[PDB]
């Protein structure tokens, strides 16, 4: 069993980025391999052992994100991803923190060649490939809780971003669609859980309440960083920090520094109202059995240092307080000869204020890239004669200071990344911090990406021409239309059916001829994708259960649909005859055509009617009276008005064709849909004020007045003690 | 190539102050953590600014540096009557040692646009400038966000410079 | 245990992509139909390695291709994905080692196969092989040991693994 351990390690040294010039890319494509085949078997039992999961934890994942970093050849990161993909799958409960920094940074350079771009979509798909689940589990590990950033969002509107064709120029063209597949696979698996759940029986768990707890976070956080003193107190009132004392402050900012922003902590903690809090945040810090320039590391790594020198003074004054108490004193064992002993350096609260600002002179004056002039050693050691109670110091002390900060600089690792020298630091600084109950996880899922993923996916549909990928992308979209409707998302169900019917093709040459042809039917017909567009938009129309979601607009684009329609001469108008052989009435007038032929002049040639034809077929299938009318919860208030008002008032000169035919049309829907309406006590003052106004409208011919006094004494039996109308008609 | 101090007490004007001067072309990434050190160029001249601290234990630190250093700057507010009495001690402290024999010195009067902004004339008689012999002295006015007159201040630099080289 | 199948159809598939530039048409196939489940003991195990088969068996195809096929398959039978527990396991290793004696696709993927071949012998699930099936492995390794025009390491391979066939075979007469 220690031969495991010690395997490991040989694996850690074959792997690491340190070994680069010592081995060949086979050998570590090797070295993958062989960790990754290792994995598979025993995977998770390796949580049980700890020092093998501290193995695979901290030093082999900073392998796996360096090599993945700055790797040019395409078989070494073929064979790096791999290993990572399985332990996402396998150990992805664990050691989340640095897959998290994984997908962030891999993301991060995703979406700035094409090949590595290419090979690195491949691979990264595997993981919501194996089933759509790991796409919510994501949600409830990462997102949830507050102490980690965000992924779930990030990734789908980096993929959704990915998935359109405008990544083409810069991608090549084996991303978009097996980008696409995540999308639809997760659309596709929603729709699974619908049919269980009632509509009316969903409308919070614990896990929940971290969500609704972490989005005031965000928004505390952009405001602090946006000036201090109007942070702190709105966090406070959130109740965040236990109270308003200096304590719970401390508290707050030394734990959870990866949240702020560095440069916010720099300019608050120096400032010289708030001496308290230094001395308060200075005591959470340790020091003890430390050199002192890991001291100033410890001190530093937490938050940035401000620019302007009399802030160091404080900063560094503040600091020597607690660190001269923090190490015990002893006097009898102060040496000289002795070397690499901790306990021989015991200075005085003025002296290692002193030293403490010496080490951060020599990172200024040596490493600062702008300074032409260098520092020495020998006249560094002489600045510091007679600072520990007048004396000088050792000489080994100093050349050790010396030489550690001409190794390495001081410096925060978040906001200087992409180097290769330094990413050390950085991966080290993060591991020291270490039925109906699924539904309730994705309402958040949706209201953030709702809109990205629909434009994405009309954007292809606008651009692609394939039938296949139209209609996998027509009922994709119906399926997404089916979550909106049953989570009552309003906004989002309005945009997909208003862009459907700006899509379709409908709503706003050559005059009507006989199989009516005209220039929509001809449109129609002709093109297909408006062709798969129309059967879609009236099936969605029938399954509709709660009518409240509709808005003014799609009410209005419905309209214009079905009045298109109908202009010509494609619908027959006997929406309702069972309510004119209940007041056994004959057929409505059908509009005329202009011309009429019979089977240079302008006739439709054979090559143009099979459009007609088609259209005509189409739109049989859709059953159109039966999908918006014949289902009984769409008749609302909302569809009378909206029908009633859109009658065309005025007779120009292009529509004389179809002016009392569509005038009788209006009013021979909305009796039936009248009838059906439950409540008539308000609406009907409304709707016999729009019909008796519409009634004087002139130059009708008599056969339509004699149509439209049947409706009147109707309406008036219906409506209630209207007698005004009554004795107007009458009169 | 040449080095300039800055000294004073508001660290929020000094910062605007100094990323205002350096514009010739700005293509960098992030500076180092410390002290502030910038660049600015002028025709002929190009100048390093670096920051120093006033107190009795740290100036020592700051001695040798001062071996290439020829010159020294200010800045003072206008609204901060209550905090002359402190800066002008750091003022009389920084002529303490008589190694600076060739110690260009300047002020900028940040924020010279409030009603209650003292005088220049003033200034120099509250920051007590009159009383002093056998040294170079210069005081200019200056405000953060408008500008004004900031280069002509260097070029004051710029030509006692060549006087003295 | 599902993971490591459609990670290898990935694999194989991007190579075949990269190296082109009949059979990608059933490996896609094989991606979608074994993406829905979880668990592969609902469906048989002969379709599942039958795209490996269709590769491995033809020779129209480079070294490449086959060598990445055939260290698919010493994958899967290394991690013991096809169980006996699984369907129609019987059927799975017969056609595997029926198609893996046509030495046909330099010198790699002869001992990749020879290798495969006496991983499944040795093992106990070579104990399922009908008589023709291990009549021909014998055969094949005759050939491959007899020749004088290959490499003679790879000749050392074939006598080592034909006389551990040997003993596994002489082993059943009790």
């Amino acid at each position: 069993l220690p031969v495991v351990r010690q395997y490991l390690n040989l694996l850690l040294s074959l792997i690491a980025p340190e070994n680069e010039l010592k081995h060949s890319y086979s050998t570590r494509i090797f070295g993958l391999e062989l960790i990754q085949t290792a994995l598979e078997i025993s995977g998770d039992r390796l949580q049980l052992y700890p020092r093998l999961f501290t193995l695979i934890s901290d030093p082999i994942f900073k392998s796996i994100l360096f090599i993945i970093q700055n790797t040019t050849k395409l078989s070494l990161l073929q064979a790096t991803l791999q290993l990572f993909t399985t332990l996402v799958v396998i150990l992805g409960n664990n050691l989340q923190l640095q897959i998290e920094l994984t997908l962030t940074r891999i993301f991060s350079i995703l979406l700035d060649p094409s090949i590595i771009k290419e090979l690195l979509i491949e691979q990264i798909s595997i993981l919501w490939t194996r089933s759509p689940s790991f796409f919510t589990s994501t949600f409830i590990n990462f997102d949830c809780n507050l102490d980690r950033a965000d992924v779930s969002i990030n990734f789908l509107k980096a993929l959704t971003k990915l998935a359109l064709p405008e990544s083409a120029l810069t991608t090549t063209e084996s991303v978009p669609p097996i980008c696409l597949e995540g999308l639809v696979s997760l659309v596709d698996d929603m729709f699974d859980h619908m049919k269980d759940i009632d509509r009316e029986e969903f409308g919070e768990m614990e896990i929940l309440k971290k969500r609704d707890r972490k989005t005031e976070f965000i928004e505390c956080t952009n405001a602090f960083n946006e000036k201090p003193k109007k942070g702190i107190p709105m966090l406070i009132e959130k109740g965040f920090i236990a109270s308003d004392s200096d304590k719970d402050i401390a508290e707050f900012l030394f734990n959870n520094n990866n949240r702020m922003n560095k440069k916010t902590i720099g300019l608050l903690l120096c400032h010289p109202d708030k001496v308290s809090l230094l001395n308060e945040y200075i005591r959470l810090f340790d020091f003890s059995g430390l050199r002192v320039d890991e001291a100033i590391r410890i001190l530093l790594t937490k938050f940035r240092l401000p620019g302007e020198s009399q802030q160091i003074e404080r900063i560094i004054e503040a600091f020597s307080s607690a660190y001269c108490e923090n190490q015990d004193y002893d006097p009898s064992k102060i040496s000289d000869n002795a070397e690499d002993d901790i306990s021989t350096v015991q200075p005085d609260a003025d002296s290692v204020f002193i030293l403490s600002y010496s080490i951060i002179m020599l990172n200024t004056d040596l490493h600062n890239p702008q300074v032409k002039e260098h520092m020495s050693f020998e006249d560094y050691s002489g600045n510091l004669k007679g600072c520990c109670n007048h004396k000088d110091f050792p000489f080994w002390y100093l050349d050790r200071i010396y030489c550690s900060i001409r190794d390495k600089e001081i410096v925060m690792p978040e906001e200087h990344h992409g180097n290769e020298k330094w990413f050390e630091d950085a991966w080290n600084n993060l591991i020291s911090s270490t039925p109906l109950e699924l539904l309730n996880f994705d309402r958040a899922i949706f209201k953030q990406v709702g809109p990205s993923i629909v434009s994405t996916l009309f954007n292809i549909y606008v651009v692609a021409s394939d039938d296949h990928i139209s209609t996998r992308m027509i009922t994709s979209l119906d399926k997404c239309s089916y979550i909106s409707a049953f989570f009552d998302f309003k906004d989002l169900f309005n945009d997909i059916l208003n862009s459907i019917a700006k899509g379709t093709t409908l709503i706003n040459p050559m005059p009507l001829v006989q199989i009516p042809v005209s220039t929509d039917a001809v449109r129609f017909g002709r093109s297909f994708k408006g062709q798969l567009n129309t059967v879609v938009f009236f099936r969605i129309i029938r399954r509709n259960k709660d009518p409240k979601i509709f808005s003014k607009e799609l009410w209005l684009n419905i309209v214009n649909i079905i009045l298109t329609l109908y202009e010509d001469l494609i619908l027959s108008p006997d929406i309702f005859p069972d309510l004119q052989k209940r007041l056994k009435l004959s057929n409505l007038p059908k509009p005329s055509p202009e011309i009429s032929i019979n089977k240079g002049d302008e006739e439709p040639t054979e090559e143009e009617i099979k459009s007609s034809k088609k259209a005509m077929e189409c739109i049989k299938s859709s059953n159109i009276a039966a999908s918006v009318f014949g289902n009984e919860s769409n008749i609302t208030a909302d569809l009378i008005k909206t029908l009633l008002d859109s009658a065309k008032t005025e007779k120009n000169a292009d529509n004389s064709r179809y002016f009392e035919a569509e005038l009788l049309f209006i009013i021979e829907l909305t009796i039936a849909l009248f009838l059906f309406c439950k409540e008539e006590k308000e609406l009907g003052k409304f709707i016999l004020q729009k019909v008796f106004q519409l009634s004087h409208t002139k130059g009708l011919t008599k056969r339509t007045v004699r149509r439209m006094l049947t409706y009147k004494i109707l309406l008036i039996s219906l409506c209630a003690d209207q007698t005004e109308y009554l004795s107007k008609l009458i009169n | 190539e040449m080095r300039i101090l800055m000294v004073g007490l508001d660290g929020a004007g000094k910062t605007t102050v100094l990323y205002k001067l350096k514009l010739g072309e700005v293509i960098t990434t992030i500076p180092t953590i410390g002290f502030n050190v910038e660049t600015v160029q002028y025709k002929n001249i190009s100048f390093t600014v670096w920051d120093v601290g006033g107190q009795d234990r740290i100036r020592s630190l700051w001695r040798h540096y001062y071996r290439n250093t020829e010159g020294v700057i200010f800045v003072v507010d206008s609204n901060d009557r209550s905090r002359i009495g402190e800066a002008r001690e750091v003022m009389q402290r920084m002529l303490n040692e008589d190694e600076l024999r060739n110690a260009a010195w300047l002020v900028f009067a940040n924020k010279q646009d409030l009603p209650e902004a003292m005088s220049a004339a003033e200034i120099t008689e509250k920051l007590g400038l009159h009383s002093i012999r056998n040294r170079p002295w210069f005081i200019q006015a200056t405000c953060a966000t408008s500008g004004e007159g900031l280069y002509e201040g260097l070029e004051w630099l710029s030509n006692s410079l060549k006087n003295s080289t | 245990p599902v993971t490591i199948i459609i990670k290898e159809c990935i694999n194989l598939s991007t190579a075949m992509r990269k190296y082109s530039k009949p059979f990608l048409s059933g490996f896609i196939q094989l991606r979608l139909m074994l993406n829905k489940l979880k668990n592969l003991d609902n469906i048989d195990s002969l379709t599942i390695l039958q795209p490996f088969l269709l590769i491995v068996s033809t020779s129209s195809i480079s070294g490449y291709i086959t060598s990445l096929a055939l260290d698919s398959l010493q994958k899967f039978f290394t991690l013991n994905i096809i169980n006996e527990s699984s369907q129609n396991y019987i059927g799975a290793h017969r056609a595997t080692v029926n198609a893996l004696t046509h030495c046909r696709f330099d010198d790699s993927v002869l001992l990749k196969v020879v290798f495969l071949l006496r991983s499944i012998v040795d093992s106990p699930y070579g104990d399922l092989l009908s008589n023709s099936i291990i009549y021909d492995v014998l055969q094949t390794i005759l050939s491959l040991a007899c020749n004088n025009r290959r490499s003679e390491v790879l000749r050392n391979a074939a006598q080592s693994t034909m006389i551990a066939v040997t003993v596994k075979i002489f082993s059943k007469l009790k």
